[PDB]
């Protein structure tokens, strides 16, 4: 369960969680 | 208010 | 279960979750 | 469970969680 | 208020 | 108030 | 409340930026080679 | 409340920035080579 | 309350910055080589 | 002269199963 | 002249299973 | 002239399983 954000490898970009 | 976002690029060659 | 965001490899782009 | 952010490798970009 | 964000680049060659 | 953020770059060559 | 993300970028590249011109690349992500 | 992120960048690169021109790259991320 | 992040950057690079021109790179992240 | 070469790999040797591989040799990606 | 070479690998030797690999040899990525 | 070479690997020898690998040999990344 999660309502946040889980990212492996991120190059730029916008995540709003 | 107003949120104006512009950007230019002038190039002579 | 999740209502957030799960991303593997992200290059630019917008995610709103 | 998590409502924060979990990131592995991040190069630039915006995360708001 | 107003939040103006601009940026220019002038290049002669 | 107003929050203006600009930046220029002028280049002759 | 309210989120707000602004992003401006202006990019200018000259002749050959980040080019493998004349290079010899040998790359291997996984796999098996029996020589 | 309210979040706010502004980001301006202006980039100018000359002739060959970050280029592998004439290089000999041998790269291996995992894999097996039995020579 | 309220968060606020501003970020300005202006970058100017000359002819060949960070360039592997003419180099010989041998790179190995994991993997097995039995020569 | 003689010669010999035996090779025994059992499972998943050198595999990428389940991986997320983003690869790039030259080219341009905008956004 | 004799010669011999034995090789026994068992599991996942040199494997990338489950990995997130972002790789780049030259090229340009914007944003 | 004799010769011999024995190699025995057990598991995950030289493996990258589960790794997050960001790699870059030349090139440009903006943001």
């Amino acid at each position: 369960s999660n309502k946040g954000a889980i990212i492996g490898l991120m190059v730029g970009g916008v995540v709003i969680a | 208010g107003y949120e104006v976002h512009h950007q230019k690029l002038v190039f002579f060659a």
